[PDB]
């Protein structure tokens, strides 16, 4: 019965999900009929097991505790079926309820019930830390109704639905900035509605800016400890032709044959620089065509590559599949190197580790989309103009009042328009849906929601607040819970594979070296080398940065910099000329940071003197006098030590970083031969700065798209219905011809890969540093090293190996009782 | 301190007296949240019904704050400065016969916090929690400061030319185009509208919100592209001020510097934190 | 002239940094090379400016010949700047000025 | 000692060489600016016109 019932459960999830819009009337009925016979077959099942387990112990099990409800519920609703139930929104809600029989999936998996365990014993906690981010949102709600609350009175037309006008509305507007989706306009819209961009009224933007932070540090906070430390405990519980020079050859030639390829022209067909690109690339073909046979002379999963590759190139010497095939060559790679091949193992493996949470995040979303299909099916429908409610009545012509003047008017034709993304069928509902998880649009889609009327009617403004409450609860459940335990798998995992401090200190000693601190001869010298290291000298310097920092933001568009400019570099250049007397400019470069500081003092001479023969008779060279207070880090010991031990790990996984480089390069070259034709108009999202014409602006889309900005637009600004640009060649008669439907592929694989890089490189970085992250600032560490290194240097200028044995009873009084 | 000739009133706090207080807290917020602001110092009759009802509040808590400190501490101080505003402003507004005072009224849901320990202690650790991320925010601050210079230098009233019409004060867009930055004779963008033409006198993108032109202004411009919402709006002004060569140089290394690393940098001590948080409990 | 002095200066210290064990010369001499560089740069962007407000122009000889003089002298600059500079630490009890 | 007969120093070196020769010998040759008016294609240079 195992099988069985489980193929019932298929069947009533397949007849869920094939409800749509304007379904035809064998559909309905056969759906009508088929929740008949299921919940028959449901109850028979349910007899069934009550005498073969019996009465007492079928109760004791949460798995069939819900059976009965679900069943009991199905037989109310059946039976109230013949009733006169009116409101076609209440008789959908009651169709809702027929929707909970879907978590007989989730019922099967057996590998997340450690995982709830945790949650069940830690409710608590999850409620009390849930409480407290509700009662902030409550507080900086009322803060905002308070502030904002009836003060949006902008005499034109624009439409501002992110308003705080009353309790619900200033919750919704608090959760969307909490959300950080569109914030900057909320926070110009109240900026406007007080003065503007004046001194009393842009310090409202203090309360948006405190807002973020906080609500992003407390949702960090949050979030990111249920995760980790509830999926501890769920681990915790579970355990209980061979030449160097050949080869370096091949790589040179596979670098040059991709950035031959990515430079390309998808806009012009025949041009000059194609011809040349095509030689260059027949050219290199040829000495891949005689690489491959003397492999295969002296040998016999990674060769097959290249065979594939070195063919479709030749076969060039849909018929232009194999033209976007070619982007397989930087992939080439990948056996060449080592690093390469281990990293990209790694991240397979590390695909294949995170299975269950895809799986039931994927699910639950199936199940969301099911909802919202019930909820919103055909009431994402709207005409030009407001006024007309039908796709009868929105017909004609109406008048476009731009600028709100009645007196500028223009026409325009009524037509009855669809958005772009809705809840018709569960297809376009789970798009609708991942649009949402990724906080791109989805202020739109729940205003869009809270307007919808009826089935085949225009929206009517603030008609249903309350569905504001369906996409909150997905993006509490989705966007920021199981997401958090997905980010949450991966450092636990990494974490697995990553006493000790002993060890460490006996590194450390072993392998620690003496380093240089010039003690100088010549007590002339000695007095200015006194003068330039007392502390006093530093913190006066210090004092001269900060105060030119502070003159450099004093300037403002709309002439008494120019001489504190030269005051500044005089005094630079006399820190300058007097550590190199004191040091003898052989110590002196022996630092990196005075060589920084020669560096910038240079830089802002040349400055200075450009400027002054310009006064006689370049902008970027006013940026070295910006630097200056970079030179401020070297005595900040806890910064630095931070950025150094990040930017050493950065530098000790580059073949993480290069993974993301490859699939920017891959993406971007597909996008440039898909979507390279579309022409550049104002007013779309494909225009002068956003396109894939050449390869850095497809670089740039990409990256844009990386960062969680508008990609849905882009998305949808590619689809088999654009313009064509006038220099592309097309056949007379047809323009409105390019663009794909395989933009959607395009985009949402790009995204789900880009954000899994991105999280693996993040977490790699971090893993990385986890020695550094988890220490112990009071038991021992190698500062406390550091600083007898430091202070050996002081007992002993140059190395020479060890010191007097007089004076090392000394040395030993300095040292601290932790490490003496 | 004071003998037993005023302690008569210490008998009824180990009663459970805190739960009124709490229920009468709970009250208030929702008195709060019925409120409806109106435009212009209009109202209603529920506002003026609830302006009343906030005097019911003020006494109880008046009359507790002064029963507890005659029979008798950091969450205390916070319930007796609420209600001194409170009073104060009840005081105040009667003998004036202003409203932006009115918003210290959003202090009393932390008073539910106050009467339970649970959220106090929560918080206590939430808080607690916050101290290793000094050096994060002194790099963010440091960033930020360095990059709003940087953008004072470069971009310094550069964003206040677009094309308006032949003769009128009118921008020229199109049917879903933002107003942008204009250049003529340039390297920048020139207007492609009919009838348009590019001067200055613009006050700028955002209704003159977002630009380059003193520090505060490149401050709050910076810590937007920061948080990478509205970053490409940024970046494709200033290429219509100036042209797409250069600045895409700057964002792209704001973008990369100041969200992106820092966003690792926090992650990694929040989980390191964490971490030796679990294992120091571990022990116990 | 000011860039061919700083190219000078660069010369005379690269060629005294070989002798005599003075290691330490080869990061002035790259920061000299960057200076004398990034002085061609600005001056061809001068240049560029004035030939713009004087019809098209046309680059085949010399512009090219200008550009990679300056990104050459860019280049190796950072490159001897980077190459000249020891080594990232990458180990706790590794430091920057250590012996050798 | 160890990053002045390194090889790839050497290379830095010669490149660094190649560039100041070439920028000395461009310093003369004015070739970049060329003007047509519309047969008077003109030679603008730093020093000479
Ligand atoms: C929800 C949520 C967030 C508010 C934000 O939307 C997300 C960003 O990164 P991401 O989308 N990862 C992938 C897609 C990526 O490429 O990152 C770029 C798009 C930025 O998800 C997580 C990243 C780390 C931990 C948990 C989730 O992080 C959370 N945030 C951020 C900052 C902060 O100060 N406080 C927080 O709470
Ligand atoms: C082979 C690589 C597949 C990666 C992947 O598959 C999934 C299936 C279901 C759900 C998520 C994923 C997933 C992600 O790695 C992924 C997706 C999203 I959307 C996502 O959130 C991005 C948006 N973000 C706010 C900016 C919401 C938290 C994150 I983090 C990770
Ligand atoms: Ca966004």
């Amino acid at each position: 019965f195992y099988w069985l019932v489980i193929l019932i459960v298929a069947l009533n999830t397949l007849s869920i999900a094939s409800e749509h819009h304007n379904q035809p009337l064998w559909l309905t009925h056969l759906q009508d009929i088929a929740n008949r016979v299921l919940l028959s077959l449901f109850t028979i099942e349910m007899l069934l097991k009550m005498y073969g387990l019996g009465l007492r112990q079928y109760f004791m099990s949460i798995f069939n505790r819900f059976d009965c409800f679900v069943v009991c519920s199905g037989i109310l609703e059946l039976l109230l079926v013949e009733s006169g139930a009116m409101t076609p929104l209440g008789i959908s809600v009651l169709r809702c309820i027929r929707l909970l029989r879907l978590f007989k999936i989730t019922k099967y998996w057996t590998s997340l019930s450690n995982l709830v365990a945790s949650l069940l014993n830690s409710i608590r906690s999850i409620a009390s830390l849930l409480l407290l981010l509700f009662l902030f949102i409550i507080i900086f709600a009322l803060l905002g109704m308070q502030l904002f609350g009836g003060r949006y009175d902008f005499e034109d037309t624009e439409v501002r639905r992110s308003n705080f006008d009353n309790f619900p509305q200033a919750l919704i507007s608090v959760f969307q900035v909490l959300t950080g989706e569109d914030w900057n306009s909320v926070m110009y819209n109240g900026i406007m509605a007080y003065g503007g961009p004046s001194y009393p009224g842009v310090l409202v933007c203090i309360y948006f800016i405190i807002l973020f932070v906080c609500g992003n540090y407390i949702l960090l906070n949050v979030f990111l400890a249920i995760a980790v430390d509830n999926l501890a405990e769920a681990e915790s519980l579970t355990s209980a032709v061979n030449a160097t020079w050949f080869t370096n050859f091949i790589l040179l030639f596979i670098l040059l044959s991709s950035a031959a390829l990515a430079a390309e022209d998808p806009i012009r067909a025949e041009s000059v620089r194609n011809q040349i690109l095509g030689y260059f690339d027949i050219a290199f073909t040829s000495v891949f065509t005689v690489e491959i046979v003397l492999k295969m002379t002296t040998y016999g999963y990674f060769n097959i590559l290249d065979l594939l590759v070195v063919a479709v190139s030749l076969i060039s010497m849909v018929v232009k599949i194999l033209r976007v095939l070619r982007v397989l060559r930087p992939l080439r790679a990948i056996n060449r190197a080592k690093g390469l091949k281990h990293v990209v193992q790694c991240v397979f493996v590390a695909i294949r580790t995170i299975g269950n949470i895809v799986l039931v995040t994927t699910l639950l979303q199936f199940m969301f989309a099911c909802i919202g299909v019930q909820l919103f099916k055909g009431k994402f429908f709207s005409c030009n103009d407001l006024s007309k409610m039908t796709e009868e009545e929105c017909r004609g012509y109406y008048y476009v009042y731009k600028d709100g003047d009645p007196t500028q008017m223009e026409l325009r034709p009524r037509q009855w328009i669809h958005n772009d993304f809705h809840f018709d069928n569960v297809l376009s509902a789970m798009m609708s849906l991942f649009t949402v998880s990724t906080f791109e649009g989805w202020p739109q889609l729940l205003y869009r929601a809270i307007d919808s009327n009826e089935e085949d009617m225009g929206p009517v403004y603030n008609n249903r607040v309350e569905m504001a409450i369906f996409f909150i609860i997905y993006i509490i459940l989705i966007a920021f819970f199981m997401m958090n335990i997905f980010v949450g798998f991966v450092i636990v995992t990494f974490q697995e594979q990553g006493d000790k401090n002993q060890r460490q200190c006996v590194q450390y000693a072993l392998k620690a070296r003496p380093l240089r601190c010039y003690i100088p001869k010549n007590p002339y010298q000695y007095q200015v080398w006194y003068v330039v290291t007392s502390s006093y000298f530093e913190y006066l310097m210090f004092a001269l940065i900060m105060l030119n920092t502070i003159c450099l933001g004093m300037q403002h568009y709309h002439h008494i910099s120019d001489i504190l400019n030269v005051a500044f570099t005089i005094i630079f250049t006399l820190e300058m000329i007097l550590k190199l007397l004191a040091f003898k400019a052989r110590g002196y470069f022996g630092d990196p940071w005075n060589v920084f500081d020669f560096l910038i003092v240079i830089g802002s001479i040349i400055d200075v003197i450009l400027s002054e023969i310009d006064t006689f008779l370049s902008a970027f060279f006013r940026l070295f006098r910006v630097m200056r207070l970079i030179k401020l880090l070297s005595r900040a010991e806890g910064v630095r030590t931070l950025l150094w031990t990040f930017i050493k790990s950065f530098q000790a996984l580059p073949y993480v970083a290069l993974l993301i480089v490859m699939l920017f390069f891959i993406y971007a070259v597909i996008g440039m031969q898909m979507f390279g034709k579309i022409a550049l108009v104002d007013g779309t999202q494909i225009n002068r700065n956003n396109n894939f014409q050449t390869f850095p602006q497809a670089v740039l889309l990409l990256f844009r798209c990386a960062t969680g900005e508008a990609w849905q637009e882009i998305l949808l600004a590619c689809s088999y219905g654009k313009l064509c640009d006038p220099e592309s060649d097309y056949a007379p008669g047809e323009e409105y011809t390019c663009g794909t439907n395989f933009a959607y592929y395009y985009f949402i694989s790009f995204y789900m890969l880009c954000a899994f890089l991105i999280i693996n490189l993040f977490v790699a970085v971090i893993m990385d540093n986890f020695d550094y992250l988890t220490r112990d600032w009071s038991i021992l560490g190698p500062h406390h090293l550091d600083e007898f290194k430091a202070i050996w240097a002081e007992y002993d200028p140059e190395a020479k190996g060890r010191i007097k044995h007089l004076d090392v009873v000394t040395l030993l009084r300095r040292i601290q009782p932790p490490l003496g | 301190q004071n003998p037993l000739r005023k302690a008569c009133i210490s008998i009824v706090e180990w009663k459970p007296f805190e739960t009124i207080i709490l229920l009468t807290i709970f009250a208030n917020c929702v008195a709060l949240a019925v409120y409806l602001p109106m435009p212009e110092d209009d109202n209603n009759s529920l506002n003026l019904g609830l302006e009343k009802l906030e005097y019911f509040f003020l006494t109880v808590f008046s009359i507790e704050a002064a029963m507890k400190i005659i029979a008798y501490s950091g969450w205390n101080v916070l319930d007796f400065i609420i209600v001194f505003l409170g009073v104060f402003t009840a005081i105040l507004e009667q003998v004036n016969v202003v409203k932006a005072l009115r918003a210290f009224r959003v202090l009393r849901p932390l008073r539910l916090v106050s009467g339970v320990p649970s959220l106090q202690v929560v918080l206590n650790s939430i808080f607690k929690a916050m101290l290793p991320l000094f050096h994060i925010a002194l790099l963010v601050l440091f960033m930020v400061i360095i990059y709003a210079i940087i953008g004072l230098e470069l971009f310094k009233g550069k964003m206040h030319k677009t094309c308006y019409y032949i003769g009128t004060d009118i921008v020229a867009t199109v049917e879903n185009e933002k107003p942008s930055p204009c250049a003529r004779t340039g390297s920048g963008r020139p207007c492609t509208i009919n009838g348009s033409e590019c001067r200055g006198g613009w006050p700028g993108p955002n209704h003159g919100i977002t630009h380059f032109d003193n520090f505060g202004f490149s401050m709050l411009t910076v810590y937007q592209c920061i948080t990478m919402e509205g970053w490409t709006d940024v970046l494709y002004w200033v290429n219509d001020a100036i042209g797409n060569e250069w600045p895409w140089i700057y964002f792209v290394t704001l973008i990369l510097l100041g969200s992106f690393f820092i966003l690792n940098l926090v992650l990694g001590v929040l989980s390191g934190e964490f971490t030796k948080e679990r294992e120091k409990a571990k022990s116990r | 002239v000011f860039s061919l002095g700083f190219l000078i200066m660069g010369t005379i210290c690269a060629l005294m940094a070989f002798r005599k064990k003075r290691d330490y010369l080869l990061r002035p001499a790259s920061m000299f090379y960057v200076f004398a560089g990034l002085c061609l740069f600005v001056s061809l962007e001068v240049m560029r400016q004035s030939v713009k407000r004087m019809i098209e122009y046309y680059y085949s000889w010399s512009f090219a010949c200008a550009c990679a003089a300056f990104v050459l002298l860019f280049l190796g600059g950072i490159s001897l700047l980077l190459f000249s500079l020891p080594r990232m630490p990458q180990n706790p009890w590794e430091s920057c000025m250590d012996a050798e | 000692m160890s990053p002045t007969e390194a090889p790839k120093v050497r290379v830095t070196l010669f490149c660094i060489l190649v560039g100041i020769v070439l920028a000395m010998t461009a310093v003369v040759s004015d070739h970049w600016a060329v003007l047509s008016p519309h047969c008077e294609a003109a030679h603008f240079g730093l020093w000479r016109i």
